[PDB]
C-alpha cells in the first residue's frame, strides 16, 4: 500500500523509524534490498486480441509508472537481470548432484547421470517464467522415487552403484543398481 | 433505459449495467438488425472473453431479422478463429443471416426454444450502372451466394443440393424442423 | 427523467433509479409497444433474478398495446424455462402478445386490476411480391396463428375452438371477465 | 436542465435532482400527456413510498390536460389499491383522466389551487375498418364510458345521470364551482 | 454546456453547475416560452427554498417571452402560497404571462432594469368544431380573461376598466412608464 | 465535444471543462446568435464572478453574428449594474448587437484584434397582421432603434445625428476603424 | 450503448468501456465510412499508443465499405511516419479506401480474415458549374489517381500498369486471390 | 463515441478521452468545417497551454474543407498573440481557410504530409437584396479578400501579384509543391 511505502522514505532520509512503542531503534549500519516481480506477471499476461503480441518489457520500464520517481530520485542503483545462460542451466543440475551426492555419501552410495541426460533435464525444470523455482523439485522427483523404494532392502544399502541413463524413445531415466 | 444491477464481489459492491452483468458470465446479445457497428461490438465482447478464460465457452443469443452479411461474416470467422466454443441459442427470431451464424455454433452447443423461429433466404442485393458494371457486381452476389451455401452445409451437415434448392426461396424452419434438417442440434429444455 | 431513490443498508446506502429498486425487488416493467431490444432487457432480468434466488417468485407488470409476435415468444419461451414462477399482473392494458404474456404466468399467480382491460385477435401481418412467396408467408402466418392458440388453450384451460373463433375478431375483455375466460385467476383487490 | 440539491444528513451530504428531492418529501408531479410510460414512473414511485411509510400521506401534483384513459387508469388502480391516502392537488389545469384523477384522491385530502381550473368530458377515440370491427370497438368505449360516470360518481357523490348528461360535452369547473360539484374538498389558498 | 462553479463551503469543496448555484441562493431562472415541464421545475424550486428558510425572500428573473396560461397559474399560484416573498426581476422583456409573474411579485421587491420591456396582450385562443364547443370554450377565454385583469388591478392597484381597456390590444411598457402604471416598484439601476 | 482539463490543488487535483476552467480566470465567451437562453448564462456567470472578487475585471469575449435585442439587454444592463468592468474583445467578427455589448464595456476595457470585423445596422423585425397592431409594433420597433442610438452614442461618444446616419444601413468597420469611430480603445497586441 | 468491463490492475478493479480496454492494447477499430471526424479519432489513438510506447506495433481492424479519400488519406499518412508497425485485419469488408489502409501496413504484419471480401476502384467524384472549374477539378482528380495506383504498387509490389488496369472497374479480391494478387497474406489461426 | 485513456500518475490512475488526454501533450486538433463555435474551442486550448507553459510549441493538425472566414481570424490572431509557437501539421483536405492557418504557422516549425491536398480558393460569398446594400458587403468582401491575401503573402513571402494569380481561382496544390510556394517549410522526416 502507499503507506508502507511512505515508511521506506523515513527510513531513506531521516535514518530513524517511530512506533507506537517509542523505541529508537539505529539504521546508520542497516542495508536494504528489494525484488521488483512485476515484470514476469506481464511476460505472461495474454493481449485481447486476435494475434498474441510479442512483449519483450525491459526492467526499466515497469518502475517509471508503478513506482513513484521521488522513490527513484533516493535510489542508489539498480540492476537488471534477462537469464543466466543455456549452460549455467545445465551447470544447476551438477550443483544440485553435488549436494545430492553428499547426501548418497552419507548412505554410502555412488550414483552416475549420463552428460546428455543431465542437459535435458535441466531444460525440462527450467523455465523463462518461472526461472528456476521449479528446478529445485524437479531435481529430487526424477531419482528420489525410485531409489526410495529399493533403499529401505536392496544393492543401495550397500555401495548403491547406481547407474542411470535416459531412453532416446522413451525420454524416461533408467535405474540399475549394482551394489 | 438500461436497468442497473449489484454484484456482491468480495471486495465490495460494485453497480453494472444488466448487459455488462451478463457479459461478465461470458453472454453476449445478438438484437436487432445486422450492421457493422454492432457486429463489431459483438466482435470486440468475444476477444474480452477470449483472454478472460479461453477453456470456458461463450454463449450467445440471436435474436434478430437479419441485416448486411459483410458485417455478419466477420463474426462467423471470429467465432471459428476463437478457441472457445461459440454456443448460439436462438431466441425468438432468426433470419438468413441469424441462422447462419446459429448454425456456425460449435457442434453439441446450439440450441433453438421451443417457439423459436427460424428463416433462410438466398442473398438479396442489387445494383445500378453500365451493363458491365452490373455483371461484376452480379458475379460478387452469386459468389457469396455460394460461399454462404458450403459454408452452410459444413456446419448443417446437409447436401449443398438441397441446401441451394431450400434456400432459393424463403423458407421457414421451426425449432423442431431445424432440429431435423440440422440447423441446431437440440431445443434448450434442460442445461 | 427517471429519479433516484436512496436504499438504505447495513453496508451504507446506495443510490439507484427508480426501475433498478424495484428490479432488486423482482419487479420487471413491461412497457411500450413490443420489440427485440425492450424484449431483451426483458429477457436480461429474468436470467438475473433467477440467479440471485431461483425459488422466489418473480414479478412482471403488463402494460402494453400490443407488439411484434417473435419478440414475446422471447420472454414467453424464458418464463417457462426459468424456475421461478413469472406472476403477472395487468395494469392499464394488455393486447396481443401482450395478453398472451399475462396467462403465461404460472397458476394462481396471474392477475388483473380491478379497471384493467385485455383484448385479444389474431396476428396482423403482409407481404408483397409473387403469389410463390405470399403462399408461404401466409402459410407461416396461419402456423403461428395455429401455434399460438394451442398455447392459451393450455394456460386458461378452454377448448381450443373457443379460442379459435373468439381470436378471429378483435374481443375486449374486463378485469372480471377475463376470470371466467381463464386468463388470470383473480383480481388484485389486496395480498 | 433539471438543478440538483444538497440533502444535510448527519453521515453527509447527499446530491439529489430536484425532483427526487421532492420524492423523498411524498411529492410526485403529474405533467404532461398522459402515456403509458410516464404512468409507470408515477406507479414505480407511489410503490417505493408505501414501503419507505406505508401508513404517511402521499401528494400527487396534477397539472396534466389528459391523455391516454387506459394508462391513467393504472394509477388510479394503483391509488387505491395502496394504503397510504394519495391526496391529490390541481396545479393550472385538468383534463380527461387528469381530472377523474384529482377526484380519486382520499376524502378530505383532495384540493385544488384558487386558480386552477378542471376540465371534463367523454372519451373520444376513432376506430376504421370492418363494420364488425366498428361495433366491437365501439361498444368498448361505450362501456368505458359507463366505467368512468360510475367510478366519478362514487367519488364526487353526485347521480350517474348529473355526470352523464354534464359529461356529454366539455364542462370548464372553476376551484370554487368544481367545490360544489365535489371533485375537491376545499381550496389551498389558507387551509 | 453547463459552467460548473466550486463553492468551497467550511465542510469541504463542492461542485455545482451555475443555475444550481444559483438556486442555492434562491435565485430562480425564467426564461423561454412557458411550458407545464419549466414551470414545474420553476414550482419546485419555490418548494425547496421554502423549507430550506422561509425567513429568508426569493427572487425570480423574468426574461421570457410569453407562453401557456395555465402553466403561469401554477407558478402565480405557489408564490402568493409561500411565506417568502417572491422578488420578481424583469431582464430583457416581460410578456402577458411574464408580466403577470412580474407584477405577481411582494410589493417593495418588484424591480425592472432601465433597459427592459414589458407588454401586455389579452390570452388568446382557438378552436375549432361544432357551435355548441365554440360556445362553452369562448366564456372559457372571457372568464380567464377577467380573472387576469382581475388580479393585474390588485397588484398594480388600477381601476378594472383601466386594465381592461389597455389590455385589449398589446400594449408596451418601457421600465420607467412601467413604474407608473403599477407593475413594477423602481428600476434596479442602484440602492 | 468539450476537451477536459487539469489543474493542481493543494488537496488533489481538479478537474474542469475547458470552458468552466476559463470561467475561474473571469473569461466569459459570448459564441453564437444571441438567444434568452444563451444570455442566461452569460449573466450567470457575472453575477457569480462578482461575489468572487466585485473589484477584479471580467473579460467578455465577443464572436457573435448577432442575434435578439431583448436578450443582448439582460447582458448590458447586467454589465452595467454590476461593479466590475467588463472587458470586451472582439474576435473574428461582431454585429448589431455584439458591437452594442462590445461598446458597452467600461472605457479603456474595449478590445478588437487587428483582423476583426465590427457590423452595425438598424435593427430588424416584422410584424403581419392588422393595421391597428402593426401601428403599435411599428411605433416600438423605432422606439427601440432610439434607445439603441442613445446608448451607442454614450459609449462611442458620437453625436445622435451622426449615429443615425451610419445605422440607417449597414456599415462594416475595420478594426482600426472602431479605434476611430470610438468603439473599442485600441488594438489588443500588448498588455 | 457501449459495455464497461473490469479490469483486476494492481491497485484495484477499473470499470470502462470494452473499446478503450481493447485500445490499451494497441487495438484500433475502423468500421463505417470514412470521414473527418472518425479519422481525428483513429489518428488520436495512434498518436497516444505511439507516446506511449513506440516500440511496440499497433493492430487495425478494417470493416469499412468505403469513404472519403482525403478523410482515408490522413490515416494512410499517420502509418508511415510512425516506428510502430500498424498492422492491417480485413473484419467482413474492404473497399476502395478501406483496401488502401489495408495494404499500407508493414510487410507480412498485415493479414486478412477467409470468408473477407475486399474491393477496389479508382475515387469517384465530380464537380458542376462554370468550365473552368471542372477543368481545374478534373484534372486534379486525375492526378492523385495516379497517387493511389503509384502508393498501392508499392506495397503490393505489383507494376503499375496490372493495378491502374485492374482499379479501372470493380475488381471483387477474395482472401485467397488477395494472396496472389500480393496486397495481403492469410491469417495465422495456429 | 470518443474511447478514454487511463493516465499514469503517483498518487492515483485517472482517466481522460483521447482528444484531452493529447492536450496534456500540447496537442491541438482541427477538423470539419470552420465554425463559431468550432474555433472557440481551439482558442480555449491555445490559451490553456499558454500558460501551463509559454515556451514550449504547441502543435496543430488540420483535416478540414474550410468554412466560414471571421471564425478563422479568431483562431489566426490568437496563434499570432500567443508566445507558443504553433507547429501546423496539414494532415488532409486544407482550403482557402484550412490553408490560411498553416501559413501562419510559425516559420520553421509548418509542417505537411507528403499525400496531403492544399487548395486556395478566394473567399466565396453572396448577398441579396437592395442595390444600396450589396454595394456595402460586395465592397466588404472585397476587402476582406485583400486582407486575406496580403497576410498570405506575408508568411509564404510571395508578392501580391502571385499571391492574386494564384487565388483568382480555384488552386490544388500537392505537398510538395507547397515547399516551393512558402506555404509550408517541409514535410514531416519520420
Amino acid at each position: 500500500h502507499p503507506d508502507v511505502f511512505n515508511i521506506l522514505l523515513q527510513v531513506m532520509d531521516n535514518g530513524t523509524l517511530t512506533d507506537n512503542n517509542g523505541r529508537k531503534a539505529d539504521f546508520r549500519n542497516v542495508v536494504l534490498v528489494m525484488t521488483t516481480n512485476a515484470g514476469v506477471r506481464e511476460t505472461e499476461r495474454k493481449s485481447i486480441g486476435l494475434i498474441h503480441q510479442d512483449n519483450s518489457t525491459d526492467a526499466m520500464e515497469e518502475i517509471k509508472k508503478i513506482f513513484t520517481p521521488e522513490f527513484r530520485n533516493r535510489l542508489d542503483n539498480i540492476i537488471w537481470f534477462d537469464h543466466l545462460s543455456t549452460d549455467v542451466i545445465h551447470q544447476v543440475v551438477d550443483k544440485f548432484i553435488v549436494e545430492l551426492q553428499v547426501q548418497l555419501d552419507q548412505k554410502g552410495v555412488s550414483l552416475e547421470v549420463s552428460q546428455e541426460a543431465r542437459n535435458w533435464l535441466a531444460e525440462k525444470g527450467y523455465d523463462r517464467a518461472m526461472g528456476a523455482r521449479p528446478m529445485a523439485r524437479v531435481i529430487q522427483d526424477n531419482l528420489k522415487k525410485p531409489l526410495a523404494n529399493e533403499l529401505l532392502f536392496g544393492s543401495l544399502v550397500d555401495g548403491g552403484q547406481v547407474t542411470v541413463a535416459l531412453d532416446k524413445e522413451k525420454n524416461e531415466l533408467t535405474y540399475g543398481f549394482q551394489s | 433505459l438500461v436497468p442497473m444491477v449489484i454484484e456482491q464481489t468480495s471486495r465490495g459492491e460494485r453497480s453494472f449495467d444488466i448487459y455488462s452483468r451478463l457479459l461478465k458470465e461470458r453472454v453476449i446479445f445478438l438484437t436487432g438488425q445486422v450492421e457493422d457497428h454492432m457486429a463489431n461490438l459483438i466482435v470486440a465482447q468475444m476477444l474480452f472473453l477470449e483472454a478472460e478464460n479461453p477453456e470456458k465457452d461463450i454463449y450467445l443469443y440471436i435474436n434478430s431479422p437479419g441485416g448486411v452479411i459483410t458485417a455478419g461474416m466477420s463474426i462467423y470467422d471470429t467465432m471459428q478463429f476463437i478457441k472457445p466454443d461459440v454456443s448460439t441459442i436462438c431466441m425468438g427470431q432468426a433470419a438468413s443471416m441469424g441462422a447462419f451464424l446459429l448454425t456456425a455454433g460449435a457442434k453439441g452447443k446450439r440450441f433453438c426454444l421451443p417457439n423459436s423461429r427460424v428463416m433462410i433466404h438466398q442473398p438479396l442485393g442489387g445494383y445500378q450502372g453500365q451493363a458491365t458494371d452490373i455483371e461484376i457486381h452480379a458475379r460478387e452476389i452469386l459468389k457469396v451466394k455460394g460461399r454462404m451455401n458450403e459454408l452452410m452445409a459444413l456446419h448443417t451437415g446437409q447436401s449443398l443440393e438441397q441446401i441451394e434448392r431450400d434456400t432459393e426461396r424463403d423458407r421457414f424452419l421451426s425449432a423442431p424442423e431445424a432440429v431435423e434438417y440440422g440447423l441446431v442440434d437440440s431445443i434448450l429444455t434442460h442445461r
